[PDB]
């Protein structure tokens, strides 16, 4: 596209404002790759192998990380 | 020497679009501004009397 | 630049000008004819194009 704009893999382009910005908007999902790291957020809870969940997500009876971290008993004491 | 000048895309404000009044061999724009903003007319022709 | 011809009918067609006078020549697959009229200033002064 423009040399201002980042174009997605469905043809539309969109700023570089909204590349890595934490926010999906290329359709596929083109943007939000490479870039660096999030690293998580201070409300967020992080899984074992890196993945970040809202932390609402931990320990509600059900596996949401990857490796079914956020259902072990290791971090919540029943 | 960190903190590179990296070119980036900022954005700037829009003026209002001015109110055009068209008489025999002029134009006449109304132009309301807050902020100062920058009004350049130029001619299509050989003097092109930019102001 | 290029029209469909019935074997009768009329056809219109457009045209830009800066004479006051229409006295041009038309041709229709090579056929010439003369317009005449008188053509009205404009009302509006300024233009876009
Ligand atoms: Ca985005
Ligand atoms: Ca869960």
């Amino acid at each position: 596209c423009e040399p201002s704009q980042f174009q997605c893999t469905n043809g539309r382009c969109i700023t570089l404002l909204w590349k890595c910005d934490g926010d999906e908007d290329c359709v596929d999902g083109s943007d939000e790759k490479n870039c660096v790291k999030k690293t998580c957020a201070e409300s967020d809870f992080v899984c074992n192998n890196g993945q970040c969940v809202p932390s609402r997500w931990k320990c509600d009876g059900d596996p949401d990380c990857e490796d079914g971290s956020d259902e072990s008993p290791e971090q919540c004491h029943m | 020497i960190p903190f590179r000048l990296t070119p980036t895309v900022c954005p700037v404000p829009l003026a209002h679009t001015p109110t055009v009044t068209k008489w025999f061999k002029g134009i006449t724009l109304h132009l309301t501004a807050t902020r100062p903003t920058l009004l350049t007319t130029r001619k299509l022709g050989l003097r092109a009397d930019a102001t | 630049a290029t029209t469909h011809v019935t074997a009768t009918g009329s056809i219109t067609l457009h045209f830009s000008t800066s004479s006051p006078q229409a006295n041009f020549i038309v041709s229709l697959c090579g056929k010439k004819t003369t317009c005449n009229a008188e053509c009205k200033p404009p009302a509006d002064h300024i233009i876009g194009e």
